[PDB]
DNA sequence: GCCTGGAGACTAGGGAGTAATCCCCTTGGCGGTTAAAACGCGGGGGACAGCGCGTACGTGCGTTTAAGCGGTGCTAGAGCTGTCTACGACCAATTGAGCGGCCTCGGCACCGGGATTCTGAT
DNA sequence: ATCAGAATCCCGGTGCCGAGGCCGCTCAATTGGTCGTAGACAGCTCTAGCACCGCTTAAACGCACGTACGCGCTGTCCCCCGCGTTTTAACCGCCAAGGGGATTACTCCCTAGTCTCCAGGC
């Protein structure tokens, strides 16, 4: 929503700033920095047997994926509690960013 | 609710430790303060014991390693080897 | 008596022969947990029937959590079928069930102190260590867990028959120490 | 015939083993003959004292078997041995049953 | 010795296609592109570590799980996710969620 | 080597002479073994330090006696010194 | 119904736990704590049972002695309830902090 | 009227002055006489090296200063400023000296 | 004798000032004299033990330093 | 026979490797002493000496002095947290104490 | 007669001082304090290495035991930089004769 | 009857005991004198007792949950053993580094005087 | 705010003794060689540490409620602090004497080292 857009803007500004030094160190003009940033911004704006899991591929925009870190994992027979950290999630073509999350899972 | 491992030192455990120490009445922040103190103490003793272990080229922390770690700091412990 | 114990968990072992490269098994298979440093095995679970397979390096696999013995072997068949799907070729051999655990309830209060006093050399009771008393029998070699509520745990049995006679044997002793 | 050094000194502790541990423990290049005898006598006396007080504590609790609780009572109840073992923890020993007077009911 | 985890993210996905389009154009060398991706991973990790305040809870069935190479991969079913904006809890019912995880510090 | 080293036999002998009809737990045995080892190590270290202070190279009865005086409290030091000198006298007499 | 007067049950626990010798911290959460702490120093460390038991005995002894000093210095302030400033005072005097 | 300083101003001035300086705060002949009387109880006709009495005095003054720091801290803990002997007894109890 | 009174009220007051004390009760002086007497008896006992072990009749500075070292009060500035 | 070269010069140290080796051998610490042990120990002693002497020279500069006195060593030790931890049970003669007044004792308006 | 030699670390402390502070001097009492400090840290590290060799049933004190004793006694930052200096010195000494 | 430290005998070298010497350093005394301790007083401010209030902590009760038990698996890793080789003890000759003594001059200390700061009453 | 007195800081001058450098010497560190043994390393064994299960049940936890207590406020009185005066003994210097600590030299006993038997534990 608002918070996700603001944080994404911090990532954009910080990365574009930090990256330029290596580009200049090797002879790459400052025009490329602008080109990469503008096109990158445009794409963000517009975009917003059964056992064998080896044949797994990104379904597309529809799929919901969590990239996060795990503090620790607890073991229970039915409940599967798990503390998670530093995660960005995308559900129903919307982006929600968090520092920590708690997931409780059920072992059918 | 899932809690941190340091929170695994539950409030009744700290209260029992206080009762053995003679503490009739306990505040509400004594639990967090005691968890922090215990974490610091355990960090020091386990760091010393893991150093003793790494010197012996072992991958398992031995009870004698903990006894030697405790003995240098003067907090001697009887009952796990001499 | 009028009670028959119900088997809940079957602990079985199967050896597969050829040594396994666990990394491929962990990557290809689902519902698998392989932390190499802590433990030299992958923990694998299947929803139906609910079981837990521990697959080791040498090929020996351990199946637990099975309600019945035929259910346990069927679960082993499913594990063998999926491991064949992984890409490792192995043949099942030396199937045996070393331990099965049975739970029964007499539904009547019993006095643990009398049982401890009568069989003090034979069995040991320690209230603070455990609210139950362990009961070790020379014949049959079935460890018994006794409780004040009257829940009796049967463990240590190769086959169902062995626990069944052991429960039948324990029932008069339990009746003797009945309350009121 | 051969007589052990403990019987010569009149001790139960092994003078020979104490001599070995003194010679191998890197305390000096030379160890005198009287040193393991004296050290074994001192160790045996301290053992006898602690075990006497622990047996008294075990009789007080109507027990016939010294447990760590009785060793803790022996150490913490005697003043001299509490000064000696003031920085020492005894496993499964507990504490002295001491309550502060201010906390007692009015 | 630095985590490659956030490459799959939508923001990360946007960067990888943009660099790929740039490489197709040929404006910059590919090794430099890899360098930029590594910088992105480092920057995104610290900003996630400190610049976010939102709180959320996932309540759901657990279809499949996996733990290989110190990576925890949970597939969670019929999640009841309650997310609060930093600027009220909002209940979203999502059919399937993939949880990809990694330990804070790898050995 | 597989063989280990413990003071259990001697502690048992002392227990029977002091209190004939009292046992001792195995945990209490580990505690007594570590106590004997710790007190031995303290006295031997103090005696070694003593011999180093006086530029000597030998641990004699005098260094053990002084280390007992220094480490043990007054009543314990007095009685342990009396015991040690009695044992050394008996040992030297029998030679 | 009947309610016990405040402080009677606290003294009952004091007498009970000062008469006992058992461990007052549950062994499994303490073991998990030890392993977590040990992870920061060296990874993939295994722990002997007796090692964790010795660690727990030392931790309970240290915390009981700290609580005794905390209670003494709280009584010194003419109080009964112990606050974290009492622990900080006791630790400061002991030289821990 | 003569000039007067409010109570505690000069006490603080002495605190700053003696914390700034390093000389020994006990006179050396009284402390030496005390050391020799105490040593009369252990061995008679003892003689003392000058540096030995100086080392004893440095150790004693450092011990007393650290004890008064702990005494002041545990007096302030009781929301007080004046130190009484019960503060000293608390400090010696916590340090494991009683 | 009167030598313990030689640790005068101003000397104890100066020691408290170095310790950071702003107000001193009248009984701190006797309490401090007792504490100092106990400490000095311990340290001088150990020092005379070290002296007697060396078959000497003079308490050297090394005896005091050595005695303090095993009471954990390591002293720098007088040798060793 | 080639010209004698001190072990400290070989190790690039100022502290005496040979004297530390002889003290380790005569100190009754073990029946044998490695070759790199006095080198390592002399390096550690030189580093700790350099740390305290640098901090003491800084303290002596702060007092507008060019000699290090026990007061400067005391200030250097007690002002650094790690060194104060290492020398917590240590008493420095003629060192004084750290200037430190509790905030409750200061006057008020 | 001539007084027998009394070895001290005075000249080595003075060399290290002239290295870190080329114009700053040192009194005799401060030199005695530094000598006591070097002797104290020496006997601490050496006693720890002796106990370390005795615990692992070994009979030689090497750079390994001295390094582990430095990790044990010294605080973390001090230990890390002392280990770095000792490792650099042992490396340079082994590289040469 | 079969052993792993322990005791017995014997030898050889050196460490410790003992005796004489010297000179350092500790102990004891006198005197001046001055700063420090002791003593009296008054006041103020802090210790301490009483009160009061609300608040956080003890107590109980029902609910949940994880600690504890018991059993089993296996394999990583502790432990132990054999073998060899690098590495440290030892020894002897040498010699430069380190220590004792001596000198000398500058950092610091003591004195005194102005400038600055701080405290308390106004 | 203000001001005056008291205490501390700073600046300069003079002196003085202790630190820093030089020299002479001597003894401990260095170098070169030998040798014996500890430790590294590979290989075999087999124990116990880290998983899994599920059952049970007592312990943890959440909350309601009431009440002891902590903390803030107020009054009182007592006793510690500041200061002025008097007394005293610590400190400095100077001298003297003799005890005792350190040194050196000689001797002899005592402990390490080695080999051979042995004695309680199994």
């Amino acid at each position: 929503n608002a918070e996700a857009s603001r944080v994404y803007e911090i990532i954009v500004e910080s990365v574009v700033n930090e990256v330029r030094e290596d580009f200049e160190n090797a002879g790459i003009d400052e025009q490329t920095l602008q080109d990469l940033k503008n096109i990158w911004q445009k794409k963000l704006t517009e975009t917003k047997d059964d056992y064998l899991i080896s044949e797994g591929e990104e379904d597309g925009p529809d799929e919901n994926l969590m990239l996060c870190l795990y503090d620790k994992v607890t073991r229970t027979k039915a409940r599967w509690k798990c503390s998670l950290k530093d995660g960005v999630v995308t559900i129903n073509r919307n982006d929600y960013t968090f520092q920590k999350a708690q997931v409780e899972a059920e072992w059918v | 609710v899932l809690r941190d491992n340091i929170q695994g030192i539950t409030k009744p455990a700290i209260r029992r430790l206080a009762r053995r120490g003679g503490v009739k009445r306990i505040s509400g922040l004594i639990y967090e303060e005691t968890r922090g103190v215990l974490k610091v103490f355990l960090e020091n003793v386990i760091r010393d014991a893991v150093t003793y272990t790494e010197h012996a080229k072992r991958k398992t922390v031995t009870a004698m390693d903990v006894v030697y770690a405790l003995k240098r700091q003067g907090r001697t412990l009887y009952g796990f080897g001499g | 008596s009028g009670i028959v114990p119900t088997l809940q968990n079957i602990v079985a072992t199967v050896t597969l022969g050829c040594r396994l490269d666990l990394k491929t098994v962990a990557l290809h298979a689902r519902n698998a947990e392989y932390n190499p440093k802590r433990f030299a095995a992958v923990i694998m679970r299947i929803r139906e029937p609910k079981t837990t397979a521990l697959i080791f390096a040498s090929g020996k696999m351990v199946v637990t959590g099975a309600k019945s013995e035929d259910d346990s072997k069927l679960a082993s068949r499913k594990y063998a079928r999926i491991i064949q799907k992984i890409g490792f070729a192995a043949k099942f051999t030396d199937f045996k069930i070393q331990n099965i655990v049975g739970s029964c309830d007499v539904k009547f209060p019993i006095r643990l102190e009398g049982l401890a006093f009568s069989h003090g050399t034979f069995s040991s009771y320690e209230p603070e260590l455990f609210p139950g008393l362990i009961y070790r029998m020379v014949k049959p070699k079935i460890v018994l867990l006794i409780f004040v509520s009257g829940k009796i745990v049967l463990t240590g049995a190769k086959q169902r028959e062995e626990i069944y006679q052991a429960f039948e044997a324990i029932y008069p002793v339990l009746s003797e120490f009945r309350k009121m | 015939k051969a007589k052990t050094r403990s019987s010569r000194a009149g001790l139960q502790f092994p003078v020979g083993r104490v001599h070995r541990l003194l010679r191998k423990g890197n305390y000096a290049e030379r160890v005198g003959a009287g040193a393991p005898v004296y050290l074994a006598a001192v160790l045996e006396y301290l053992t006898a004292e602690i075990l006497e007080l622990a047996g008294n504590a075990a009789r007080d609790n109507k027990k016939t078997r010294i447990i760590p609780r009785h060793l803790q009572l022996a150490v913490r109840n005697d003043e001299e041995l509490n000064k000696l073992l003031g920085r020492v923890t005894i496993a499964q020993g507990g504490v002295l049953p001491n309550i502060q007077s201010v906390l007692l009911p009015k | 010795g630095y985590y490659e985890l956030y490459r799959r993210s939508t923001i990360g996905n946007s960067l990888v296609d943009a660099l790929d389009t740039l490489i197709s154009d040929g404006r910059i060398e590919a090794s430099l592109a890899m360098r930029v991706l590594e910088t992105f991973d480092k920057v995104v990790a610290e900003t996630l570590k400190d610049n976010t305040q939102s709180k959320l809870t996932v309540k759901g069935n657990l279809d499949t799980y996996g733990f290989c190479d110190d990576v925890w991969t949970f597939i969670v079913k019929n999640c009841q996710v309650t997310v609060e904006d930093s600027h009220s809890q909002s209940v979203i019912s999502v059919d399937k969620l993939r949880i990809v995880a990694c330990n804070s510090k790898k050995s | 080597k597989t063989r280990k080293e413990s003071y259990a036999i001697y502690v048992y002998k002392v227990l029977k002479q002091v209190h004939p009809d009292t046992g001792i737990s195995s945990k209490a045995m580990s505690i007594m073994n570590s106590f004997v080892n710790d007190v031995f190590e303290r006295i031997a270290g103090e005696a070694s330090r003593l011999a180093h202070y006086n530029k000597r190279s030998t641990i004699t009865s005098r260094e053990i006696q002084t280390a007992v005086r220094l480490l043990l409290p007054g009543e314990l030091a007095k009685h342990a010194v009396s015991e040690g000198t009695k044992a050394v006298t008996k040992y030297t007499s029998a030679k | 119904p009947h309610r016990y007067r405040p402080g009677t049950v606290a003294l009952r626990e004091i007498r009970r736990y000062q008469k006992s010798t058992e461990l007052l911290i549950r062994k499994l959460p303490f073991q998990r704590l030890v392993r977590e702490i040990a992870q920061d120093f060296k990874t993939d460390l295994r722990f002997q049972s007796s090692a964790v038991m010795a660690l727990q005995e030392a931790s309970e002894a240290y915390l009981v002695a700290l609580f005794e000093d905390t209670n003494l210095c709280a009584i010194h302030a003419k109080r009964v309830t112990i606050m974290p400033k009492d622990i900080q005072l006791a630790r400061r005097i002991r030289g821990e902090r």
